[PDB]
């Protein structure tokens, strides 16, 4: 079946997956593109010099190792696999609380 | 009739991949909702917030 085949792809792409390594560990840097889609920004208060803002952050890099060429469709999982990759160490410098 | 109970329980996660929605490739799911409100909490009026 096409879920038993999408199962397996998935299996076979977290077999033998080192979530210590980034994609490339010993080759060129890996390419990050962000994207902000800014939601709200609450408050802007002079007593604390903060503001607080909500936003939809993304980023897209490409993992060779996360490459499949069985299915055609554009696999979208479940947000606790995420768990399971290699995401970017990315942190905002002048936040609070977040 | 725990251990039947137990069984089955056993069988229904048999194979169950909790990453891949019902009808991945093959259909829509449809999420039916239902909402009720058991108290309808304070409008704060200065953060413009309920
Ligand atoms: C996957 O995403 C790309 C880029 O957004 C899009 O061109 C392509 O049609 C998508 N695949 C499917 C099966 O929709």
């Amino acid at each position: 079946s096409n879920m038993s085949l999408v199962k397996e792809t998935v299996d076979r792409l977290l077999k033998g997956y080192d979530i210590r390594l980034r994609p490339d560990f010993g080759g060129p840097p890996v390419a990050v593109g962000m994207n902000i889609d800014i939601a709200s920004i609450d408050m802007v208060s002079e007593v604390n010099m903060d503001y607080t803002l909500t936003m939809y952050f993304q980023q897209a890099w490409r993992d060779k190792r996360l490459s499949y060429n069985v299915i055609p469709l554009n696999l979208t999982l479940d947000n606790r696999v995420a768990d399971q990759l290699w995401v970017p160490d990315t942190y905002f410098l002048n936040d609070k609380k977040s | 009739n725990t251990t039947v109970f137990t069984r089955i329980l056993d069988r229904l996660l048999d194979g169950y991949d909790n990453r891949l929605r019902p009808g991945l490739g093959e259909r829509v799911t449809e999420v039916k909702t239902d909402i009720f409100v058991t108290s309808f909490g304070p409008v704060s009026d200065h953060d413009m917030e309920y």
